[PDB]
């Protein structure tokens, strides 16, 4: 159907910048929204509509709604693509300067302008007929990202209860702001566990690691890291934009990937990629490297990373018998829990017909979204920091805004509830790993 | 000149028999003569402009002319007799084309012949008939146009005539509604009286305002059906015909002429031509029979539309009424005219009450309120029947199946 | 004539090639009718289906002569009974869902009906009917996952910590197994048979030499598809699983409204009728799980003992138990 | 039903709107600034009708059917300098009695009542110079002195002097509370006549006018000479189905029989989508129809807390097909809130873009307008009352409202003010009461 991107925060809008540059490259849209294709033909091989709007000028408008607290980043984006985005979707409301990188700042910016933001969302949905869901691009460390995305999730879990809420959350590597960062992380993770329908999780540590071990620039410029998130989102939605026989909706992807609305944190993996030592990595090699812990975008490196669901997306000249040999190897290799099935779903996707095969890029490239038992290890840093600082040395003087402001007791209660739901998520992941998950379900019959 | 040219052309091939280059010359001659006959029709005999001044008279694609006409003809039409002058109507038409946007045509240097073809004819309904229902407009075409443009030919279906009558219904309703609206605004605005009047006056004001709202409901439904017709049937088929007549003006490449059958089975018409395949090394216009087929196709498409098809067994009937849609709609229009009659009587007797209570302040002839209340019961009962019939027609359309009919019904509600 | 483009559009219509989104759109706009009445009921008013189709065709590309010529039809014979006229299968062993009777066809215009004969058109039509059945059950399981993760009645944490397992957890586990089976069957078919034959045909008209050679490649591709095991031998068990998944989606659409009467969220009220409902659901869910496991072991055994690709081994890897 | 329309311009703001309206009508008909048709004699085919809003003298020159009247001659004189010889200086009238002794309603109504003969003679002179006359177009600016007084006496005279013709004032309303006392006084005083005598009236709010002008004009130097632009745009789009006849709505009488259901609910609310008639972003016609319901596009105080639309009328201009109009109305019939006592619906009218306008690039195919008869129009009137009553109970400025009045007494002038306020109260009563489905049950069940 239709998928409206929702970018909330500085990290969210950086992801949006690189993601829309990519999606415009793939469909030959350029930086202004004008098709770089000669109008001599009226037949297209792709479906831009799930992510782009068509006006009477035959210009493509990305169905996105950019959010921020400092208009600087959104202005940077809209100036990089002059005339591409429709400014009637950009929203900051300029409700003063944010009083710190606090989750409460963003949450209150949302609670005070829910009217405006939901009017913008309603207007952008009004430009569609078959609407499917949202893409919420946002980090979990910052204040704007965490809080505004939390409020967006709370508003869209009920304001549009029949749509798929997808979050592509970049989590932080351990930084000097560890206290407020972990607090925002758990506060937003409350909503990511409670409201989002599917949450792709990116760990900034492994992102920076891979970005350094690929880019020629030794200093890891976080904007360069952004390209990996962009590539992952592009690969996920590639089965929808350039359609094939199987997966024409994120519903199918996630139904393949998500067993229950308690295990919906997906761990992306990708190999290879070169950006602005080839070895040609034949499709069998790609499907095998997909399981190499050195390629995951969340640091697991564990000896027992129990995979619940797997879904690989192979792009390019793919030889299905190579895929089948690789699936034999993996079904021998991958550790699946003894209570569920051992199916690895391979969607042999298409490369963008308008995107020429770039020199030193591989003939085949693959992406894996897996539902492992160890994506919670992204959350251990935050949970440890929260449980060893919130106990005595609370930083809750910043999070007193809006209704949370009314009492420090309020902030304490919300932090406690968020930690409780995060603990619930971790209990779910550690439980669904055991064979006893289905004992009292099918054996006790 | 053309005959000499092509006689030389053929006599220069008379020795090759009926060859393939004989057919080449045939194709060249066909293209040339058809192009020239279209160009002569347009530029010399105002074909396109007579098509337009047909859509703008008998199809009423220009409302100024019709309003001016119906104003100037109020004095004659409203005489419910056949003993009309029938020659004052000439001046009615002259002054209508004078007082419309068609005075730019009657005063045009070259297109005056287009407007000198417009004339009116009266139907035959018997004695006591009303000049409003006998009266019809027409267009008098002589050759060459009379060969290409199908109009009320003395033995055809006179489709232009029946269309003009069906829309003359709407136009009569519009005229009477606007006249009565002005009379009623006069009546209401004349109650600039000191509220110390007897409460009967305030009751009159409230009753008249509610009657105005019901009359407005009536007139909104009327104007809505009129707009639907003249925008989705007349204008739609006319835009289709005009697209056909200028087909060589680089239209969308819907070259695939499909044949569709009543059993749903479809197929291409004839052979699929190759995409301009070339091995070795000029408009495509329409001829006379093709132009007449285009005009007859336009008129048929208009009379084949479900809200025009009457008097046959091929009609699908609207459930919840069990009738053909046009019968329902003409019943609605007749009820509308009966309503405007009773409502004009109500406005007249209201003016009477007001001027009598301004002559003698509640002191004389207060018995008018009896007739007033009887007419009130009458108009409210007729409004009730009206709303019933509207619900019937909406149920008719909503259960037909065609998307446009469903949407019209929903818009009617 | 750009016969490459005509074959591309025919593969987009009947094979699903690079046209999955069009099939998904057709299903979403027509999800209710293709399951109605389990048949054409007294010449049911399935003309609305044709009207929807013509409405969509009005918004189709005009230069696509094939979709302009595509005629949606309702054949009075189910897909298995149509397959029984060519292959060694067995018919139903009652009306059966309307998509099983849905079909398509094109009156290929001259001269394009010289190469694209009526035999390859019948093959295209049967292949499209099968693909529509598969994509239809996949859309069923998609919207079932949607109702299982968007209705708070199912996300609710509770249910006596016993009812939650024996009802919701068993439901989600059986639904996950059904989804994996259906999606894996569709993956195997599409990218190991359909894709293989599309690629073979594409190889054929890379500088060909004979029109009869192109006809032979086309018909051989469609025959490799129609004689493929999952289209010619596993048809009865696929039908069984399809009935099972449709009954389960019915069960889910029913529980969507009939489950709000079990936990305190129902605010007789948690009376013994609620526990009777609960036990009936436990029994029906165990019934579904049992019949599915039985038919799935049947499917695995018919898979292993037959003979050929390794896509069959992928199907095994998907459905075999620990 | 059909005929010509005299345009009466009264007051400074009325005359400014008139200047811009005539510049616009000239642009949409190629009439030029002097009444000389800019159309070459090679194209003698006109599909329009300038005759309703222009008198075509035998000299191939169009005089706009207008009567410019005022008390301060400078503004009308400036207009005449801009339109050299366009207006007939035999139509102008200033009464040459000096500058107005204040900016109050009394001065206007008194200069009107002292020269009733001159005024009705000008209007009779303009009517005998035509045959089929239908109504008037008064540009008002209700809350000014000249505006209020001239419009009030005009309405008093033409309610009974031409008692078959559809009078329509186009009243602009101010936004600020700085001089709110005298301005709200004038507003209520003239609303007495905009309710008592007029047969129709459109309203605009200087607040929303300034907002939308600041939006669309890339100039923080927003002058009221850039809001009269939008006013003229609304008048032009209203009369488009007269200056370019088409299938359905020939004249004012028809559009009002559509718009104004009963003589009490006769204040109308404009709304217009992005437009080029002034000094692009692109949309479809479906986008136009959807944006017609934007609070930031309406020109009157919206306060769209579930507003009640009693009669909506769209006007779509350009390359538009009834398919997208039908789909947009399908969307908006389940979006606009129509009172349940009505079984009618929204009146859409497809209009012809002026052939003489510059050929627009198809980036801006369509433009649109919406007139609405909604209950929430009275929010411009409540601000006037909530000042008039409180400053009138204290008798503020009650001395400047006795100029030439027959009631030189303070008490009877206060009584007239309270009577006009009771008229406005009746207006708001009817507006809020029509929302009750029992409004028509006064006749429907009370048999
Ligand atoms: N990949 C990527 N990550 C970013 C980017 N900007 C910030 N981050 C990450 O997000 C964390 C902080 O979140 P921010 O996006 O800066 O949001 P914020 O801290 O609330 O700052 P404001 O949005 O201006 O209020 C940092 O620790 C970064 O690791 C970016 O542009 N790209
Ligand atoms: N559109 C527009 N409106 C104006 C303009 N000037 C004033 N107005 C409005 O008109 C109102 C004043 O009415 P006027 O028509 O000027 O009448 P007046 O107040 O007696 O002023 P004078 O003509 O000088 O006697 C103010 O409240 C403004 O809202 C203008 O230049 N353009």
């Amino acid at each position: 159907g239709e998928i409206i991107t929702l970018q909330a925060g500085q990290c969210g809008n950086h992801v949006g910048k690189f993601l829309w540059s990519q999606l415009a490259k793939e469909h030959a849209i350029g930086t202004d929204g004008l098709s770089q294709l000669p109008d001599s033909s009226t037949e297209r091989d792709d479906d831009t509509k799930p992510f782009f709007r068509e006006n009477c000028r035959n210009k493509f408008t990305p169905r996105a709604i950019m959010m921020d607290s400092e208009p600087s980043v959104i202005a940077d984006v809209e100036n990089t693509f002059r005339g591409f985005f429709d400014p009637r979707n950009t929203w900051v409301a300029s409700d003063g300067a944010s009083a710190g990188n606090s989750w409460a700042n963003g949450y209150d910016i949302g609670t005070r302008n829910q009217d405006d933001i939901l009017n913008k969302i309603d207007k952008e949905i009004d430009s569609t007929d078959n609407f499917e869901g949202f893409q919420l691009l946002h980090s979990v460390a910052g204040g704007t990202g965490s809080g505004l995305g939390s409020n967006l999730l709370e508003a869209l879990c009920d304001r549009y209860p029949k749509k798929i809420l997808t979050t592509y959350s970049v989590f932080p590597a351990r930084s000097s702001e560890v206290v407020v960062q972990s607090y925002n992380t758990i506060l937003a993770l409350r909503r990511l566990i409670e409201d989002s329908d599917a949450t792709v999780v990116f760990d900034n540590a492994s992102l920076l690691n891979i970005s350094g071990k690929v880019f020629r620039n030794p200093n890891i410029d976080l904007q360069h890291t952004n390209q990996l998130i962009s590539t992952i989102i592009s690969s996920v939605t590639n089965s929808i934009r350039f359609p094939s026989y199987m997966y024409s909706s994120m519903s199918s992807i996630y139904s393949t990937l998500i067993p229950s609305p308690e295990l919906h944190f997906l761990s992306p993996s990708f190999t290879p990629f070169t950006s602005d030592a080839h070895k040609c990595h034949s499709s069998y090699d790609v499907m095998l490297d997909l399981l190499d812990p050195s390629n995951s975008l969340v640091s697991t490196a564990m000896n027992n990373p129990t995979y619940f669901n797997v879904y690989n997306t192979i792009i390019g000249n793919v030889e299905p018998r190579q895929i089948s040999r690789a699936m034999t190897k993996l079904q021998q290799r991958i550790k699946f829990p003894s209570w569920s099935s051992s199916a690895m779903h391979v969607n042999i996707g298409r490369r963008s017909p308008y995107l020429p095969l770039q020199p030193n890029e591989n003939e085949v490239s693959g992406m894996m979204l897996s539902n492992m038992s160890t994506v919670v290890n992204v959350f251990e840093n935050a949970c440890n920091t929260f449980d060893k600082v919130f106990a005595k040395g609370a930083f809750l003087n910043n999070y007193n805004v809006g209704d949370l402001f009314q009492s420090m007791q309020n902030v304490q209660d919300e932090f406690a509830e968020s930690r409780e739901v995060v603990q619930s998520l971790m209990e779910d992941y550690v439980a669904a790993e055991q064979d006893s998950y289905l004992d009292d379900v099918l054996v006790d019959d | 000149e053309f005959s000499k040219k092509y006689h030389v052309l053929y006599q220069s091939n008379s020795y090759r028999g009926i060859s393939t280059n004989f057919f080449e010359i045939i194709n060249d001659q066909y293209s040339e003569i058809v192009n020239h006959t279209n160009q002569i029709l347009n530029q010399k005999f105002h074909y396109r402009d007579v098509v337009f001044a047909l859509k703008n008279i008998l199809l009423m694609g220009k409302s100024d002319f019709m309003d001016a006409l119906i104003e100037k003809a109020n004095d004659i039409l409203a005489t419910p007799s056949d003993s009309l002058p029938n020659y004052k109507l000439t001046r009615v038409l002259q002054e209508a084309v004078q007082l419309s946007s068609l005075r730019h045509l009657m005063n045009s240097p070259r297109n005056s012949s287009v407007i000198n073809g417009l004339d009116a004819r009266v139907l035959d309904l018997g004695h006591g008939s009303v000049g409003w229902d006998v009266f019809t407009l027409d267009y008098i075409l002589y050759p060459p146009l009379s060969l290409v443009l199908n109009v009320n030919r003395p033995f055809g279906r006179k489709e232009y005539l029946r269309i003009f009558n069906f829309l003359w219904r709407f136009k009569k309703n519009n005229y009477f509604y606007q006249k009565e609206m002005l009379k009623s605004n006069d009546i209401i605005r004349s109650f600039k009286k000191i509220r110390g009047y007897n409460p009967l006056i305030r009751d009159i004001i409230n009753k008249l305002s509610r009657i105005s709202i019901l009359r407005t409901q009536f007139q909104q439904f009327n104007s809505k059906m009129e707009s639907y017709y003249l925008n989705c049937i007349i204008e739609e088929n006319f835009k289709e015909m005009t697209r056909k007549l200028q087909r060589t003006e680089n239209k969308s490449q819907n070259q695939f002429d499909l044949i569709r059958l009543n059993n749903g089975t479809i197929e291409l018409n004839g052979i699929l031509t190759p995409k301009a395949e070339v091995l070795t090394k000029i408009e495509k216009t329409l001829n006379i029979d093709e132009l007449e087929s285009v005009h007859n196709t336009f008129l048929t498409n208009i009379l084949s539309h479900k809200l025009f098809a009457t008097n046959t067994s091929e009609i699908s009937v609207g459930d919840y009424s069990g009738q053909p849609y046009p019968t329902s709609l003409v019943l609605l229009l007749n009820s509308v005219y009966e309503f405007v009659k009773v409502y004009c009587n109500l406005n007249d007797i209201g003016y009477e009450i007001f001027i009598k209570m301004n002559l003698n302040d509640h002191e004389a002839s207060n018995g008018l309120l009896g007739k007033f209340n009887t007419n009130l019961k009458e108009i409210v009962s007729q409004y009730k029947n009206f709303k019933d019939r509207l619900y019937i027609f909406r149920a008719d359309l909503k259960n037909d199946g065609d998307e446009e009919l469903f949407l019209l019904s929903k818009s009617l509600r | 004539y750009d016969l490459i483009n005509v074959l591309k559009h025919l593969q987009q219509i009947f094979l699903g090639y690079q046209s999955g989104h069009n099939v998904l759109k057709f299903l979403t706009k027509n999800m209710g009718e293709l399951t109605k009445h389990y048949r054409n009921d007294n010449n049911a008013n399935y003309d609305k289906l044709l009207q929807n189709f013509e409405l969509e065709r009005q918004s189709e590309n005009p230069n696509n002569l094939m979709r302009q010529l595509l005629m949606i039809q309702f054949d009075t014979e189910t897909l298995p009974q149509v397959l029984s006229h060519y292959l060694q299968i067995y018919p139903e062993v009652t009306p059966k869902s309307a998509i099983y009777h849905l079909k398509f066809d094109i009156n290929i215009p001259y001269p394009l009906n010289i190469i694209i004969s009526r035999t390859c058109m019948i093959k295209y039509q049967i292949i499209l009917r099968y693909q529509l059945v598969l994509q239809y059950h996949s859309r069923l399981l998609d919207e079932t996952w949607m109702d299982l993760n968007k209705t708070p009645s199912w996300k609710y944490r509770g249910y006596s910590h016993t009812v939650k397992r024996r009802i919701v957890r068993a439901t989600r586990v059986l639904h996950a197994k059904m989804n994996h089976f259906i999606k894996t069957i569709m993956e195997y078919f599409n990218q190991n048979v359909i894709d293989k034959e599309v690629y073979s045909l594409e190889k054929c008209y890379r500088n060909p030499t004979l029109a009869v050679a192109i006809q032979n490649e086309l018909e051989g591709g469609l025959t490799n598809i129609m004689t493929n095991r999952c289209l010619s031998d596993l048809i009865p068990l696929q039908l069984q699983i399809f009935d099972i998944v449709y009954k389960f989606c019915k069960f889910i659409k029913s529980m969507r409204a009939k489950l709000c009467q079990l936990d305190p969220v129902l605010y007789g009220y948690q009376e013994d009728a609620a526990l009777e409902l609960i036990q009936k659901l436990i029994e029906y869910i165990s019934n579904a799980s049992s019949i599915f496991r039985k038919c799935l072991i049947n499917f695995t055994q018919e898979l292993s003992t037959e003979k050929f690709a390794a896509g069959i081994e992928r199907v095994l890897y998907s459905i075999v138990p620990p």
